[PDB]
């Protein structure tokens, strides 16, 4: 009956047990340790402007009224246990659209220790909004941020802090990239305080540091238009007594620097300034032109 | 008033988890297919839509009552309540009930414990398109259902005698494709979980060569009479023929292109793609003997002057006999 | 009746069970055997570099408090029962996006066997990453792959095993891709350490070989044909410049 | 290693002027640096967490600034019992200290 | 092409129920999210949006906060794809407006009342919004009464005037078809006694 | 795609109430306890029941017992279109709908006003 | 612009080739993108008669 023991504790942990009030409602601040490691890196959408991320979000919290006294020290218990008990309601600042995976099953865990700390982990799919200045494009870098904190709860309610050193807390795997056009450089973690409209919130922000790779746009950009200038710059050689074949030079690589000018936007949005591609494109067509 | 009493009474001390005669004979289900409409059957992910409406029935002896009322006529509020059938389609790819405004289900429950339960479906069912003989392929590709957790000794499925009913076929969204007729089957699959009761319907698809027809044929026939244009313009006039027949190609290789983006890439050679493919031998054949005339024009020129008159029937001649042999192969198979 | 005996064991099964406890909470680590047949593998995408496929996805494993020896017979129970019991929190490390088919009710078996042991099959359609190296493409092999571990449940709780370790996994054969063949697949057991303990993980692979007509016929020849028709230009005189450039230029653009 | 340069190496100024410590970090420590007062024959004492932070029982006179690499700490007004040394630390990776500040008058 | 814009927003809502007052607490109550399915709140709608959810993790972003005297604070975090019927005749040297209708759906005006709190200062965050193709002009909130068959109902309005930046479309479109006419011209300084070169300028810059 | 408030009433007896007020303006939850229609539509494709921020539902119970029940949909009709005249083509697009599980003999559906001004 | 072609000199043969040959590949780009918009119907619209006939002059 091993398991009528536990049942048993189970039962006299719930009882009374309000899962609307935070613990320490009036009387003490709520800390929330908060880990991250991130299971992959998806990849960067610079059309839309954000980049995918998978990650175990892990936090941890004390809760006095779960405090037991059984035959082990931490209890291993299914996902469902946390719908029964005050969990912080945290989320994500800059996110756009995430998901709470639940293949086959809720991907959660709670683990409760006999002193009453909890420990508190998902697996989360997080699409966030990363603004990107493409002013150098396509030899730019950018930090791309993931920004946290609590909803409804402010800085007097709940605090977050990293459960570890601030500079290991954010952990990404060996394998886990999936940036095909993207160099992760690292991470940089920081915690602040922002003012809404409904209060003072901690905020906890990391932030990725990404350079592009030149090398697709070498190829499909670069290669071309100095190949189309070569080719224009070859009509000289020929003789003056053959008009025909000089036309056809010229038109056929104006032509050609016109197709490769609309082609190459299409992979950036549609900002309203001009890239180092776009003056080298200019500068092209100058050349093609003249 | 009364059905009150009788639904009160038939759902009291009632297992929803367990099937009629659970540890006595399999449950016998007769099932029924409404076909709304067949959609589109687009092959680049080897699917079809289909919209149905799905009928089973089976008798539950939990479910009998004694009234004057001899059939109770529900709505899906009780469906939940009762035990239903686990029938799934295992072709499908995915599929979806209809919820508005409310769930579109129907539960009748007749004196003899008769149960009949009715549910609208859409369903993209999965089937494997041999693309050879396309677009002059005909295809039967199936809906199978059967139970998922409950073997042939538990559950077995029956069509009935008039099972599977199609509406019109005039407001269907087949555009290439016309349905031509169907059959129903029945067999017995084995699995991991056990020998299960398969229930598969197939649908009879030929397609029309009318957009195909419009959208490649025509065009690169026209492509290749324009190549053809070339044996009339004087040997003199090197840019013109070169100019035509390098042109040709390249309007040739874009035609190739779209053709073959209409299908999924599948690397075996189907019907459309050898045409095109001879249509392009054809284009270069052309513009591989102006070169040749031209430069049979310094050394010989008697033999480019002979040259062009030959080539000028030789062209058109073996393009009107390789398109009867291929007409005659693909439309009689 | 057999009924009533039928409802009273599972009545009787199903009263006082501890959904939050795993069987043997307290003890050694409950082991789970691995079943998976493929239905199909669905689109293999290099764009969003990941894959399709759908399996009956079946674990089994004996929970001794589901065990009656009243009736002779596997009790296949309504699969709502399967809300009520205890089942393992298995999810795949490396998919993005997965359902349970829900037509016309959710496709998930629960039978119960009269020692106790439980058998749970769920239909699943799992869109999986999968980073394909593309130097080599067209001419390409890509080894994709499910990962299969257990989230809450450390190696302590729960053991992960392929049942048959060679046979647990079917219908590969069959499966036929419009650009891939499968060379061959594999089935690994190990375990994988976090920073919140060691949990069990199967991985089925497969090594998946990339068909070359299409891209024969499609972008290669033409290329051939294209720069043959450039050397044409060598048996035009040298007096034809407009013949001559017309064809090279048009090459190029080709 | 994280190296905070702390300077001036000592300073002194009368009473009821305003002051400015400033500490200098080698790699990016974010907003982790706090400040600490340790008078004569006696354990340091928290003043600024955070970056800009008042420790309970901090005078309003201190306040801290600074992020990334560069962070100060202005003493203003500053009285008679602010004759102290001034630590700076860093608690991004591994904590480690400046070297300190000396303020006599 | 969809003639519509997407929007993510804080939705805040305040009223008073006298049911949820108390005196015992001094302060305000911050109660978890998931006691909000047990007390009333009103049936605010959009009628133009398309599509729209309430972000879900870690857990429903919505926001409960009670106060002694019994004002309810009831905020969400929402993404609404609300319709944006456009007129293109200028584009793209045009100036787009949309906006955002919320409307009770069940509660006819003598039921329920709608205003913005703050009536100017209601709506934060529009000067820090950054669209790459667009730069928000100006805002505008109004207030509202709309009739139906069934009643006459509370409406509010929020509308962006969003004027279009043209320097990408100079970039693609507008300078390549200028210097394509430039081209063109060269046909008439080359000698009119070439019949090839000149035909071969005017086509193809045509089809360019 | 049509968006509309669909708008139905029908009289229950067993509804009737004698109060205060003459109409309950009551909430959306209240219908999910009551018997509705089961209306459906022949010619749909794929619909939507929108409930941001709640269920856009409304029921309004007169003393009386007659019901009033709106909700507001996204409704994808299935249009089959002749295209023999495309481009200069004009469509008749339907929109069908019903009782599913109520024949005539137990569910009849009119329109609430003259048949001209009822959409 | 086929039509164009019959004022040109029976001498600048290379001139009206062009013209031809463009014209053609044009009309075949045109009929292509015009059949993009629609749904893949089996039968012929209004749109592709016109069409149809536009090629027939420029090839005639
Ligand atoms: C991972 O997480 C996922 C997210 O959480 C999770 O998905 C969720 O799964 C659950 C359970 O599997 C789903 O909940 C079920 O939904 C069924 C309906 O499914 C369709 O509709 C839902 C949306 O549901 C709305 O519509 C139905 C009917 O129209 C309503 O009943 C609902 O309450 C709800 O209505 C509200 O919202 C409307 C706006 O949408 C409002 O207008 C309205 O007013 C309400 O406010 C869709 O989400 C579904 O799509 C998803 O699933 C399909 C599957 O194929 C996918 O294809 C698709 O892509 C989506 O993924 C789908 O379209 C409900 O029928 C069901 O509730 C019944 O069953 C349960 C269990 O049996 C009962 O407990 C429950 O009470 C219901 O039974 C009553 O009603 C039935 C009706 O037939 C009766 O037959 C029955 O007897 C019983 O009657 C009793 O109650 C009646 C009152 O209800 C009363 O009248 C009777 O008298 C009697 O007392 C259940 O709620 C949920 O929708 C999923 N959500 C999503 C986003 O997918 C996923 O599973 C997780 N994965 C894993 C592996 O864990
Ligand atoms: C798709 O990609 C995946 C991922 O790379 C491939 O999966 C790999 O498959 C190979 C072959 O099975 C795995 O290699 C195996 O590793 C085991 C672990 O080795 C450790 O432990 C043993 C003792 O337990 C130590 O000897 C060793 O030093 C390591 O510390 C080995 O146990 C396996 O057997 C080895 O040892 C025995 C006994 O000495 C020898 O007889 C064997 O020949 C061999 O040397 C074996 O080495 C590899 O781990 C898998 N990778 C991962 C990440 O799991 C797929 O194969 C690939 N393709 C397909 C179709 O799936
Ligand atoms: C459209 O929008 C509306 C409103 O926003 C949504 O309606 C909500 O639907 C959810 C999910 O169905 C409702 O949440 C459910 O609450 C039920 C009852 O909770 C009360 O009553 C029980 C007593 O029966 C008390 O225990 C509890 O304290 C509450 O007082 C529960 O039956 C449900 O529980 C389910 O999930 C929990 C999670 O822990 C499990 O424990 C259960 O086993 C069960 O699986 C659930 O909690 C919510 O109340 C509804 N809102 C309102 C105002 O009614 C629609 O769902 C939405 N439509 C769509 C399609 O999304
Ligand atoms: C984007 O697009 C939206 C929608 O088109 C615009 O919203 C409109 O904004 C204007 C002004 O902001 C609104 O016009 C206002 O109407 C109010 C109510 O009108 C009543 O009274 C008039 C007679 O005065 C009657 O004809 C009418 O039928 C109503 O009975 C007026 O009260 C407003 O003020 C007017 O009167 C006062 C009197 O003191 C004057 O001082 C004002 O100058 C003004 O004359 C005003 O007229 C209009 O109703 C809005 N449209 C809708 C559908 O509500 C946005 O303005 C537009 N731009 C942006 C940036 O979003
Ligand atoms: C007329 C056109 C004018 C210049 C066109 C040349 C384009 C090359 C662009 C830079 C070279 C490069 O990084 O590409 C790769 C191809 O190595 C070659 O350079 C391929 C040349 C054959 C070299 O990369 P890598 O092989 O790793 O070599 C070390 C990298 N490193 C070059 C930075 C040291
Ligand atoms: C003819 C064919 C030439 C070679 C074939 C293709 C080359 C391969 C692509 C080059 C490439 O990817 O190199 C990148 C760097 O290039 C670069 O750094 C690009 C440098 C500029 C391009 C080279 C030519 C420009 C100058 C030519 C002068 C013209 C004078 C003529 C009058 C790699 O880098 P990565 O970021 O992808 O990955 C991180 C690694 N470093
Ligand atoms: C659907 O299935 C039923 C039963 O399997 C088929 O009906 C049988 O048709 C044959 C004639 O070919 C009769 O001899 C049998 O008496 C029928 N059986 C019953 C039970 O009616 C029916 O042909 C099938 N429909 C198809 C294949 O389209
Ligand atoms: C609960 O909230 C109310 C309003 O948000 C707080 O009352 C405000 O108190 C501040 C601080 O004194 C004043 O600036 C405002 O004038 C007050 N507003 C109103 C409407 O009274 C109240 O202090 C909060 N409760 C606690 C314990 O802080
Ligand atoms: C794979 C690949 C990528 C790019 C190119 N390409 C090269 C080009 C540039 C460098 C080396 C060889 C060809 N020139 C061009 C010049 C003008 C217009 C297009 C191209 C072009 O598309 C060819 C193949």
């Amino acid at each position: 009956d091993n398991t009528t023991v536990f049942t048993r504790i189970l039962d006299r942990l719930l009882d009374g047990y309000d899962n609307r009030l935070r613990p320490g409602l009036g009387e003490r601040v709520t800390e929330v340790k908060t880990d991250i490691f991130v299971t992959s890196f998806g990849p960067v959408s610079d059309h839309d402007m954000e980049y995918t991320i998978d990650v175990f979000f892990r936090q941890s919290w004390k809760d006095e009224r779960l405090k037991f006294k059984g035959p082990m020290t931490v209890l291993r218990l299914n996902n469902l246990m946390a719908s029964k008990i005050w969990t912080p309601d945290t989320f994500f600042h800059n996110g756009k659209k995430s998901v709470a995976h639940n293949m086959t099953m809720p991907n959660k865990l709670l683990r409760i220790t006999e002193d009453g700390t909890l420990l508190y982990t998902m697996r989360l799919t997080v699409r966030a909004e990363c603004p990107m200045h493409l002013e150098d494009f396509p030899m730019d870098a950018h930090a791309c941020p993931l920004k946290f904190g609590s909803y409804a709860y402010t800085r007097a309610e709940v605090v977050y802090e990293w459960t570890r050193e601030p500079a290991r807390s954010v952990v990404v795997a060996e394998d886990g990239s999936r940036l095909n056009q993207y160099d992760l450089l690292g991470q940089t973690v920081d915690s602040g305080i922002v003012q809404s409209s409904t209060g003072e919130y901690v905020v906890m922000t990391t932030h990725f540091h990404l350079k592009r790779k030149i090398g697709y746009f070498v190829i499909q950009t670069y290669l071309p238009c100095i190949m189309t200038v070569i080719l224009s710059q070859v009509s000289f050689w020929l003789n003056r007594e053959s008009v025909p074949a000089r036309t056809v030079f010229g038109v056929t690589t104006v032509l050609t620097m016109t197709t490769l000018s609309i082609s190459a936007r299409n992979s950036l949005p549609k900002v309203a300034y001009a890239t180092a591609m776009d003056w080298f494109i200019a500068v092209c067509y100058a050349f093609v032109f003249s | 008033g009364d059905v009150t009493v009788i639904l009160n009474n038939l759902l009291e001390g009632y297992d929803n988890k367990l099937r009629p005669d659970i540890g006595v004979k399999p449950t016998l289900i007769h099932t029924d297919m409404y076909v709304n409409s067949i959609g589109p059957v687009n092959a680049i992910n080897m699917e079809y839509t289909i919209d149905i409406f799905f009928a089973q029935t089976w008798y539950d002896r939990r479910l009998k009552f004694n009234s004057t009322i001899k059939v109770l006529r529900l709505n899906s509020n009780m469906v939940g309540k009762i035990w239903i059938p686990d029938t799934f389609f295992r072709n499908s790819k995915k599929a979806d009930a209809h919820w508005i405004t409310t769930p579109n289900r129907m539960l009748r429950i007749w004196n003899d414990g008769r149960v009949l339960y009715t549910l609208r479906l859409t369903i993209d069912a999965e089937c494997q398109l041999q693309l050879h003989n396309f677009p002059m392929d005909e295809h039967s590709c199936p809906l199978e259902f059967s139970s998922y957790g409950y073997p042939r000794e538990e559950i077995v499925y029956q069509w009935k005698r008039s099972s599977v009913e199609v509406g019109d076929t005039r407001s269907w969204r087949l555009y290439q494709f016309s349905f031509v007729g169907l059959r129903n089957t029945t067999e017995v699959v084995k699995t991991t979980s056990g020998d299960y009761v398969v229930m598969s319907v197939y649908f009879d698809l030929s397609r029309r060569m009318g957009y195909f027809t419009i959208q490649t044929y025509i065009p690169c026939t026209l492509i290749v009479v324009l190549s053809w244009v070339s044996f009339w313009i004087n040997k003199d006039a090197v840019p013109a023929r070169t100019s035509l027949g390098i042109t040709t190609v390249l309007t040739m290789t874009t035609l190739s292109t779209i053709a073959r983006k209409s299908l999924p890439k599948v690397s075996y050679v189907t019907a459309m793609d050898l045409f095109v493919s001879v249509c392009f031998i054809f284009v270069f054949s052309a513009l591989v003997e102006y070169g040749t005339l031209h430069y049979f024009v310094s050394s010989q020129p008697a033999r480019a002057a002979k040259m062009d008159s030959y080539a000028r029937i030789f062209f058109p001649t073996a393009f009107c006999l390789f398109n009867l042999v291929y007409w005659v192969s693909y439309l009689y198979l | 009746s057999n009924m009533s005996l039928v409802k009273e064991t599972v009545d009787r099964l199903l009263k006082g069970y501890d959904i939050r406890l795993r069987p043997d909470f307290g003890g050694p680590p409950v082991a789970v055997g691995m079943n998976i047949d493929i239905a199909s593998i669905d689109m293999v995408s290099e764009v969003n570099m990941d894959y399709t496929l759908t399996m009956y996805f079946q674990q089994a494993w004996r929970d001794k408090r589901l065990s009656y020896n009243v009736i002779p017979l596997n009790l296949t129970l309504d699969n709502r029962v399967a809300d009520q019991l205890w089942v393992p929190d298995t999810y795949f490390l490396n998919d993005k996006k997965s359902f349970v088919h829900g037509v016309t009710v959710k496709n998930r078996m629960i039978r119960l066997h009269p020692d106790g042991t439980v058998l749970y099959g769920l239909r699943i359609t799992t869109t999986a990453a999968c980073m394909m190296d593309l130097r080599r493409y067209p001419l390409d092999e890509q080894n994709c792959t499910l990962e299969i571990e257990s989230y809450g449940y450390t190696t302590d709780d729960i053991e992960f095993y392929w049942r048959g370790d060679d046979n647990a996994v079917t219908g590969v054969t069959k499966i036929e891709l419009p650009q891939f063949s499968i060379v061959d697949y594999k089935l690994i057991t190990k375990k994988v350490v976090f920073s919140t303990g060691s949990y069990p993980r199967l991985s089925l692979s497969f090594k998946l070989k990339r068909n070359i007509g299409y891209f024969i016929l499609q972008t290669y020849m033409p290329s051939i044909l294209i720069t043959i028709l450039s050397w044409v230009s060598f048996w035009i005189n040298y007096d034809a410049s407009a013949a001559r450039v017309a064809l090279g230029i048009t090459t190029v653009l080709t | 290693n994280i190296v905070m340069t702390q300077s001036p190496k000592s300073m002194s100024m009368s009473v009821g002027e305003r002051v400015t410590l400033s500490c200098k970090a080698s790699e990016y420590v974010g907003t982790y640096v706090s400040w600490y007062q340790q008078k004569p024959e006696q354990s340091p004492k928290l003043l600024i967490y955070g970056a800009s932070n008042r420790y309970t029982g901090v005078p309003d006179r201190f306040t801290g600034s600074g992020s990334a690499t560069d962070f100060t700490l202005t003493i203003g007004s500053v009285q008679a019992e602010d004759l102290a040394d001034y630590h700076c630390g860093q608690s991004y990776s591994y904590p480690t200290f400046g070297a300190g500040t000396k303020l006599e008058l």
